[PDB]
């Protein structure tokens, strides 16, 4: 019994992130990855940083002295081999204290900053450190791009399961049909998220909008008419403290919004917020309406809600797609 | 099901010969178009018999490009020979419709051996066909080739286990695809 | 037997960007899978055959990825076979449209069309494979070969003939052909 599931879903949506936990949870190199940590690091405080002056109103610095930081930050910006040297992780600390630097960063969803950037950058003093041993949870943030097609092989229960992994973004996208002949099942991945972004192939189009848009692509596909799709709804962490926050609403991005009221068969977690219930139901309905749109018998839509990078829901869904899989597929 | 049915297998071991009319949009230019097609009929009769002789099977003609694989449909350990002795006997057929019809007919002829896919493809006309990066290669062993002898690569020479005395064929500095992709040419005597 | 002809016209049809895409992995078994695809535009574009417009196009071979077709085989008013190639060009772009919508990419289409006598029939001795020769057959696989994508190069006479029967078309200039020398051509428009 051997299982292949394809991995779907636009750019910085999750894919990646999934196959590690298979390997975490059902399959040293760790030394490597610490140049990979680094760069996130240097990335999302030069982003930060270089966004400042761009914005509409600008934002300030809190602190004079920073100002020289700012400068020092930009030099090496498009340094090649950049050697880390001690200097600058104090510099990197010292503006991510900066009071106007932090306010830059509550107005990330206005440019491109990767998803990792508030994990590394409040741990400087461990990474700095040269007996630094990345830890697992470090893996699963270190924020990669995909470019090409690659196979994870796996066991669990002594059932096998091939896992691809591709680019989501658009190049990338030409890729795929590589994949589509005799797949057992697709696993279509999407930042919940990020309604309030756009995505980095235009600067332009709504990322949640663009999933939806792919989303549609998929299950329409003329070569996937009898391939179920596994949904998981990734990013449910972020989503929770986006909605919770109140500063940006989800009803200035998608109108429909003010008209949805929480399902009946709704499910909310031990203690989970009424807002944050109607926000996730009400991502996963749009998603929804598509696939109940047309396929009829075929094939079917399973929705999950996730958040990747937590191990212990990874565990819980994938088993869940386990029960899946084997009562019919 | 989701996809049309696909006709095609994989073979490994095998050799794909390639060869063409020098200047042939030259050459047609100037004749008829019912004298051209005798030239080429004459010729092209006899290389499928001499196909069927040297244990190569042929693929298509493309207007002035014969070509033809050995080691299918029944896999063949003798292959890059039967390849190597089918060019032979290409080069002497040219020489005598060269005599006999007067016309200026001259081909470059390139081998090459590895692995290709082979069937066919659509709905319509199925005609069998190869396909793969070793049979794109052999192709521009023809092109890089030099008129009227057989240009082969290192991994046909190796097929051949030392029965042919070659000369280097320096085919890197007449065709790009094969310097860019650092092969190594030899010339048959 | 063979048989000669006098006025046939003939279309070579290129997807330049498809040797690009093509790649031999372990996760694409060995080029397999980009087969598949090579496959379904072909098969999308072999049944356009069956369309009662398209009765007096006759295909003739797939070359690698380029398709190769032509009209006016089942003569032997008397120009409307030429147009209608011309018809079952942008009709082939409509299907290639249709896979790049469902397969992600954005292949595009190179065309290349003359026309003028030609001599028809079987050649060599194995099988009893159909085909066309000719100066005209060779000038129109040039008028591919030295093409653009997304456009339709035509000859001199046969852009004449296509404005008689109301195509407009943009001169492409002199170029210089390999065996046939400087031939100034044309672009369809549309
Ligand atoms: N907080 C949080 N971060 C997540 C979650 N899922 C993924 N991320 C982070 O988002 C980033 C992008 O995820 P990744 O898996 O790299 O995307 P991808 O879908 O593979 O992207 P691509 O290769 O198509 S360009 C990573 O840094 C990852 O750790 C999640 O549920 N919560
Ligand atoms: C399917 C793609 C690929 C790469 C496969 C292949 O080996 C070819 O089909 C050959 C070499 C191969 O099929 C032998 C015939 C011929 C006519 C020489 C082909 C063309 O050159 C193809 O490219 C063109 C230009 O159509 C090419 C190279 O395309
Ligand atoms: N019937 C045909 N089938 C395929 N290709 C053809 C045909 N007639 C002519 N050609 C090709 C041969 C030439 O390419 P080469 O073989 O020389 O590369 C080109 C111009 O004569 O057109
Ligand atoms: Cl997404
Ligand atoms: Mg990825
Ligand atoms: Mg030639």
């Amino acid at each position: 019994a051997t299982h292949r599931l394809l991995l779907l879903g636009a750019g910085e949506s999750g894919k990646s992130t999934i196959v590690k936990q298979m390997r975490i949870l059902h399959v040293g190199e760790k030394a490597t990855k610490v140049q990979d940590i680094k760069n996130n690091l240097k990335e999302a405080i030069e982003t930060i940083v270089a966004a400042m002056s761009n914005l509409v109103p600008p934002v300030e610095l809190a602190n004079p002295e920073n100002q020289f930081r700012v400068d020092y930050i930009l030099s090496v910006m498009n340094v090649p081999d950049f050697d880390f040297p001690p200097e600058f992780y104090e510099h990197a600390k010292a503006l991510w204290e900066d009071e106007g630097v932090r306010a830059c960063y509550e107005r990330s969803n206005e440019y491109q900053l990767i998803d990792c950037a508030q994990y590394f950058l409040d741990k400087i003093d461990v990474i700095k450190q040269d007996d630094y041993v990345p830890s697992d949870q470090d893996l699963l943030r270190c924020r990669v791009l995909t470019s090409g097609i690659f196979e994870t092989k796996f066991q669990v229960d002594k059932v096998n399961f091939h896992m691809f992994d591709v680019g989501g973004q658009r190049d990338e996208r030409r890729k795929w049909i590589q994949c589509f002949n005799d797949v057992t099942a697709i696993i279509f991945v999407v930042a919940s998220s990020s309604y309030n972004m756009v995505i980095r192939e235009d600067n332009q189009t709504n990322r949640l909008q663009e999933a939806l848009n792919l989303f549609k692509s998929i299950w329409n596909n003329r070569w996937l008419r009898t391939i179920s799709v596994i949904l998981f709804l990734n990013k449910q962490d972020l989503l929770a403290e986006k909605v919770l926050a109140g500063k940006s609403k989800i009803e200035d991005y998608f109108p429909e919004f003010a008209r949805y009221t929480t399902p009946e068969d709704a499910t909310p977690e031990p203690g989970e917020d009424p807002r944050v219930t109607r926000a996730k139901y009400f991502i996963r309905d749009e998603f929804l309406r598509i696939s109940t749109a047309s396929g009829d018998g075929r094939h079917y839509c399973y929705p999950h809600f996730t958040c990747a990078v937590d191990t212990e829901n990874i565990r819980r869904v994938f088993n869940d797609c386990r029960d899946i899989i084997q009562r019919m597929l | 099901m989701m996809f049309h049915k696909i006709y095609i297998q994989k073979h490994d071991n095998v050799s794909i010969l390639f060869a063409d009319i020098e200047g042939f949009t030259s050459l047609a230019s100037q004749c008829t178009a019912q004298e051209l097609v005798m030239t080429l009929n004459e010729l092209f009769a006899r290389f499928d018999k001499l196909a069927a002789e040297n244990h190569c099977l042929r693929i298509k003609i493309l207007g002035d490009c014969y070509y033809c694989v050995s080691g299918l449909p029944e896999a063949r350990a003798d292959h890059a020979h039967c390849c190597v002795e089918m060019g032979m006997d290409m080069i002497e057929a040219i020489s005598l419709v060269r005599e006999m019809t007067g016309v200026n007919v001259n081909m470059r002829v390139g081998i090459h051996s590895g692995r290709v896919h082979c069937g066919v493809l659509g709905l319509r006309k199925w005609q069998f066909d190869v396909w793969s990066n070793d049979v794109t290669l052999a192709n521009h062993m023809e092109a890089g080739g030099k008129a009227g002898r057989i240009h082969i690569t290192k991994a046909t020479l190796s097929y051949l286990n030392g029965d042919y005395e070659v000369e280097p064929g320096c085919g890197g500095e007449r065709n790009a695809y094969l310097k860019e992709h650092s092969i190594e040419t030899f010339l048959i005597l | 037997y063979h048989q000669s002809y006098d006025c046939v016209c003939v279309m070579f049809a290129s997807i330049p960007d498809f040797k690009e895409f093509y790649t031999e992995s372990d996760v694409n078994k060995e080029g397999l899978e980009c087969l598949r695809l090579l496959n379904e535009i072909i098969a999308d574009f072999d049944d356009l055959l069956s369309k009662p417009k398209f009765s007096g196009v006759e295909k003739i071979k797939t070359i690698g990825s380029t398709y190769m077709a032509a009209t006016g085989l089942s003569a032997i008013r008397q120009y409307m076979h030429i147009g209608t190639m011309v018809e079952f060009a942008y009709a082939l772009v409509g299907k290639l449209d249709a896979i790049n919508k469902h397969s992600f990419n954005d292949f595009k289409l190179r065309v290349g069309i003359n026309h003028g006598p030609v001599i028809a029939g079987v050649i060599g001795a194995q099988k009893p494979q159909y085909d066309i020769w000719g100066n005209t057959v060779n000038v129109a696989s040039r008028m591919d070969s030295t093409g653009v994508l997304d456009k339709i190069q035509v000859t001199e006479e046969t852009s004449l003939i296509l404005q008689t029967l109301g195509y407009t078309c943009t001169c492409r200039g002199i170029i210089n052909v390999k065996g046939k020398g400087d031939l100034k051509t044309y672009f369809v428009n549309t």
